């Protein structure tokens, strides 16, 4: 219960967390209530990889320390979230929006996570699909020579049953060919 | 290369379903195709036991 | 092709007229012959001499053996890997719309976070420096 | 008119009585199958046996271009159009990917901002029980 | 309508085989199958 | 596709639940208002 939830909802997310590079973008956001955020946020994905390992992070990571707190301020803290919304936006006006975030940057420019709203550099997106297209090739590769040698594993264990069906369907040809012959002489002879 | 990957994405899949269920559909496909040589074989050989009736007979 | 009361190919594929199942002609002799003529998994009464056809196979067309590589079989294979990419995608698209809209709101209540977390930052400071001239003013 | 699963016109079309809804039978009928029985877009099950309603309407007459009156410009169609939707397939799963790590890190800075605002609720009810303690104390003119 | 009887037996199982797995393997059989069967159409045709 | 009544693209398709058939909706239900609410090719009572 004290740790979060919202990586329990598993999500994949990065087994690599920079808690110096992440505080210092943090204390280096201007707004001082969303700086708090951040660095709040940065504690909190130091306690995520740290504490909770995936699978290829690096172990060792050291903790941070929370102070405690209690669930009837945390819903009095929800309460206040709760009466400072606002209407809520449709879903159709939710698509309409996404299908125009879309349409401006195509399916491509949102697949890729590097293409933030406020990037315009030309030279930057080159080195991002660079950057993207070399970590594809690389499992490029790596899945081919996984599937060639599945491939050649299967060839292996299954050609001696692979070989034995020509033979079967030889066998077939002949056999209906020579059922052909038997009933066309079958004809000639009881006419003649 | 997106596409590539996906291709060979499905490929890998279904090798993986081969390697787990795949000899015992083959060893029912090759079972079926024998059986139908085995039909053919009957029906060929009715015919030549009718041409071998009709010779003796005549 | 499976036959339905020996789980195996039938030598003499015989129909049943009345449900359209494949059965071999000995062994429905033999369930009839020890049931009464009755059906194997239904309750309905078969006739061997009107109510079963046996199967002719014409051996006109050259027959192509079922193999994988068959044109039907690639069709087949075409359409089944079709139908499962098109529903793996509407079901990524369903979630993909999902967390969208939870996306929105997720936007929407952390702007108003940002509001009340700036108003009680305003109010934990304004009490800070309230209490601070207090404590100087209490000499 | 196209169905609710694939976007297209159903080469046999049934319909979803409880909303009333087009799908693909082979389709809808594989997803239950999958899914255990579940309608997509909704949470209540669907009975393909009942619930289920097909349209018995005139055949589409879609066209057959005179380039597509060829099996080689058929090949090929049929080899970019596999090629256009495996590619729309892989870009909307990297979407999908993408925007879930978007939201882990949103959700991140929405628990870090229910944190702040907890810690500063705490720090504002400590001044105020702090600040009360202390007029007490002093003597209002 | 009634002298169609349909039977009821299960599907067929066709194995798939080690190198027909990527679709371009089995694009390269559609085309290679429909070579096959048009020679043999044609082959039956003059020899008819 | 087309409508069983006018032979176009209905902009408000319906279908009559019984028999399984397209309509159009105004049509539809101007045709049950002069024939006493019963479908077109079939005698049973269509509800509206």
């Amino acid at each position: 219960r004290r740790r979060t939830q919202v990586m329990q909802r598993e999500l994949p997310r990065t087994a690599v967390v920079d808690i110096d590079a992440l505080l210092r973008a943090a204390d280096e956001i201007e707004d001082p209530a969303r700086a708090l955020v951040a660095r709040e946020a940065a504690l909190l994905m130091a306690h995520d990889a740290a504490k909770y390992p995936l699978p290829g992070a690096p172990p060792g990571v050291k903790p941070v320390e929370i102070p405690r707190f209690s669930d009837d301020e945390l819903a009095e803290a929800r309460l206040q979230i709760l009466m400072e919304m606002k209407e809520k936006p449709a879903p159709e006006v939710v698509h309409a929006i996404w299908n125009r975030r879309e349409e401006n940057l195509n399916a491509l420019r949102l697949g890729l996570g590097y293409y933030d709203s406020d990037s315009e550099d030309g030279e930057d997106d080159v080195a991002n699909i660079r950057a993207t297209l070399e970590a594809a090739l690389d499992r490029l590769m790596a899945s081919a020579e996984k599937g060639n040698k599945l491939e050649k594993k299967l060839n292996l264990h299954l050609g001696g049953y692979k070989n034995r069906a020509e033979m079967l369907r030889k066998k077939l040809g002949e056999a209906h060919a020579a059922l052909e012959k038997a009933r066309n002489a079958l004809a000639g002879f009881q006419v003649l | 290369a997106y596409t590539a990957q996906a291709y060979l994405s499905a490929r890998r899949a279904h090798l993986a379903l081969l390697d787990t269920h795949g000899k015992n559909a083959w060893l029912i496909g090759n079972w079926h195709l024998e059986g139908e040589v085995k039909a053919v074989e009957k029906e060929l050989a009715e015919t030549k036991r009718e041409i071998d009736r009709v010779s003796l007979a005549r | 092709m499976l036959c339905a009361l020996s789980g195996e190919i039938p030598e003499e594929p015989v129909v049943s007229k009345k449900t359209g199942v494949l059965f071999e002609k000995r062994l429905i002799l033999k369930y009839l012959e020890e049931h009464n003529n009755i059906e194997p998994g239904t309750t309905e009464e078969l006739d061997p001499e009107t109510d079963l056809l046996p199967i002719k196979t014409s051996r006109v067309v050259r027959p192509r053996p079922p193999n994988f590589t068959s044109i039907p079989s690639l069709l087949k294979a075409f359409q089944d890997e079709w139908d499962a990419l098109v529903l793996e995608t509407y079901t990524t698209r369903e979630q993909l719309a999902r967390v969208r809209e939870e996306l929105a709101t997720a936007l929407y209540q952390h702007d108003a976070a940002v509001r009340v977390i700036a108003r009680l930052t305003r109010e934990r400071d304004e009490a800070r420096e309230a209490l601070a001239r207090l404590t100087v003013t209490g000499a």
